[PDB]
């Protein structure tokens, strides 16, 4: 997407700071605990229905660790997302069949993750810059739908 | 929160359906999948070919708990309880899709209806689709 | 955007037969009544206060054109939409001060009218294709938007 | 619907919130005309350098708006109906800049309150947004 060099520069900083692992975590566990219905991919995983039992689901946390992990090398094309997610999208739409309205909640509940960790930190200039970054990643992710 | 006035509209409107309430079921999920793809991915099961069985069968389906909600209307809650509990626990259809299904079924009346279509129905029939909307989705969270 | 030239085609061949200006009254009008929190742009034009009355309003209808006159404007000119739209963008921000909102509203408002008018002729197929234009129109109406 | 251990949850956290409601009202705002400028064509009257002091007061009367409708949780309705008709009937802020103002008051709140900002109460805060912007847009058509 287009971004400042100063608009980069802010995310870049910040999630250097990022324990990728942990974030990820905490973001997959409270998607599914705000938004329940996101639970409809995932009863593989086991005991859900709870918040503390999502929460402190392992399947969970690497499914968190894994999407995270993805962002993150994300975060080094930000000239190219749509090249960089082509065929994760892909997949997404033809084998798993993930409605792409959840990526965008998933970019909502991540910018409240980076909030809550990061307190004061988080600047309303750097929530901007990560707006636009999480819904680059959104729009990419969404590109190849048919 | 649904006039007298907006009643009358969709009861009229639903009235002038009849029996062909399926067909237009049918042909409003078609006009959904072709124009918002998105939400195929709910449906990885079906065969959405036109002219699919499945999806004929799905939009009677719709269109009868549509005759019920007009049925309904004071009490929708209810009447909608198991298919809100549906959609809520199980199908957990993102509420997005709800309007996007509401525009193809207008999409579809205005086509069937040249008319009972006027202005006056149209808001009535989108905020009766609105509130139909808003019962499905009242039990996710 | 993106057609398809069996999509092209089935939106060219439709526009052919469109009134602008009987279409364009009917589109604002019905804008209007449906969601009428967007009569907060039209104080100017006369009594909204119920149906007849922001159907036969002729400051509707006569806007009505102007604004289906630029829009079929763009038709010429699918696959350079923002470059078509970049002034009338600007516009609506910096003058009017639009909620972009406003132009999705209007687009599927104007599929509804197309529907209407056109009967079993507005298949699904050309309904997908006149989906991706208006989609198309707005977004490039909300590029000049800060 | 909020359930009551929903009310318990918005009740502590709010509470909390205490006597900063005002300037994280005011945090608020600035991150929502930042982050989604096109919130921004509602104010044109407004200067939002940021802290000025209209911004300021807005925010203020924005977080005692809340800071009401969470005294009376149960019947936000008839709490809220001034400002409903005001919305409706004035203002007429299309609906979907009210989930744009609520993200950036959650995300304000989970800068604030890093020890109170579970999961659980994330769920309920948000819940609670959603419905105060319910009952904002209610009388709207
Ligand atoms: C930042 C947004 C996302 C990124 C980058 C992402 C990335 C990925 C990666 C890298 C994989 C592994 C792919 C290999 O299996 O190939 C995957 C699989 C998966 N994702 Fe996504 N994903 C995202 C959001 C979602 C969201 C929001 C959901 C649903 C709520 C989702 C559901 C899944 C499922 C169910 C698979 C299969 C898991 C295996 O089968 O265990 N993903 N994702
Ligand atoms: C007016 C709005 C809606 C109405 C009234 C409604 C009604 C129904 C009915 C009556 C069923 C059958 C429940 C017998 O199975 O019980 C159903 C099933 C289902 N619904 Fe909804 N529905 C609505 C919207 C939606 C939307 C927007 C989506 C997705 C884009 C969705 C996806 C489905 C799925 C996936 C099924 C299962 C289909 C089975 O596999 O056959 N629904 N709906
Ligand atoms: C299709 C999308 C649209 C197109 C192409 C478009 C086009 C235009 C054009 C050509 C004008 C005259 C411009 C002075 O002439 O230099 C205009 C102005 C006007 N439009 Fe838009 N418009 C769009 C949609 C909308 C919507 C949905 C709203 C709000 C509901 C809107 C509100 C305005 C208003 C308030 C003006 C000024 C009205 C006279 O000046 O009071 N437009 N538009
Ligand atoms: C959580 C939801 C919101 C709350 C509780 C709420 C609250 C309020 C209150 C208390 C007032 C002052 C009314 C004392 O004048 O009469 C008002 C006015 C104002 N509101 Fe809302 N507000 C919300 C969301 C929105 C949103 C999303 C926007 C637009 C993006 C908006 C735009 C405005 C404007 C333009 C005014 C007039 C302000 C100047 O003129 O003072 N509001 N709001």
């Amino acid at each position: 997407v287009h971004l400042t060099p100063e608009e980069k520069s802010a995310v870049t900083a910040l999630w250097g700071k990022v324990n990728v692992d942990e974030v990820g975590g905490e973001a997959l566990g409270r998607l599914l605990v705000v938004y329940p219905w996101t639970q409809r991919f995932f009863e593989s995983f086991g005991d859900l229905s709870t918040p503390d039992a999502v929460m402190g689901n392992p399947k969970v946390k690497a499914h968190g660790k894994k999407v995270l992990g993805a962002f993150s090398d994300g975060l080094a094309h930000l000239d190219n997302l749509k090249g960089t997610f082509a065929t994760l999208s892909e997949l997404h739409c033809d084998k798993l069949h993930v409605d792409p309205e959840n990526f965008r909640l998933l970019g909502n509940v991540l910018v409240c993750v980076l909030a809550h960790h990061f307190g004061k930190e988080f600047t309303p200039p750097v929530q901007a810059a990560y707006q636009k970054v999480v819904a680059g990643v959104a729009n990419a992710l969404a590109h190849k739908y048919h | 929160v649904l006039s007298p006035a907006d009643k009358t509209n969709v009861k009229a409107a639903w009235g002038k359906v009849g029996a062909h309430a399926g067909e237009y079921g049918a042909e409003a999920l078609e006009r959904m999948f072709l124009s918002f793809p998105t939400t195929k991915t709910y449906f990885p099961h079906f065969d959405l070919s036109h002219g699919s069985a499945q999806v004929k069968g799905h939009g009677k389906k719709v269109a009868d708990a549509l005759t019920n909600a007009v049925a309904h209307v004071d009490d929708m809650p209810n009447a909608l309880s198991a298919l809100s509990d549906l959609h809520a626990h199980k199908l957990r259809v993102d509420p997005v899709n709800f309007k996007l299904l509401s525009h193809c079924l207008l999409v579809t009346l205005a086509a069937h209806l040249p008319a009972e279509f006027t202005p006056a129905v149209h808001a009535s029939l989108d905020k009766f689709l609105a509130s139909v909307s808003t019962v499905l989705t009242s039990k996710y969270r």
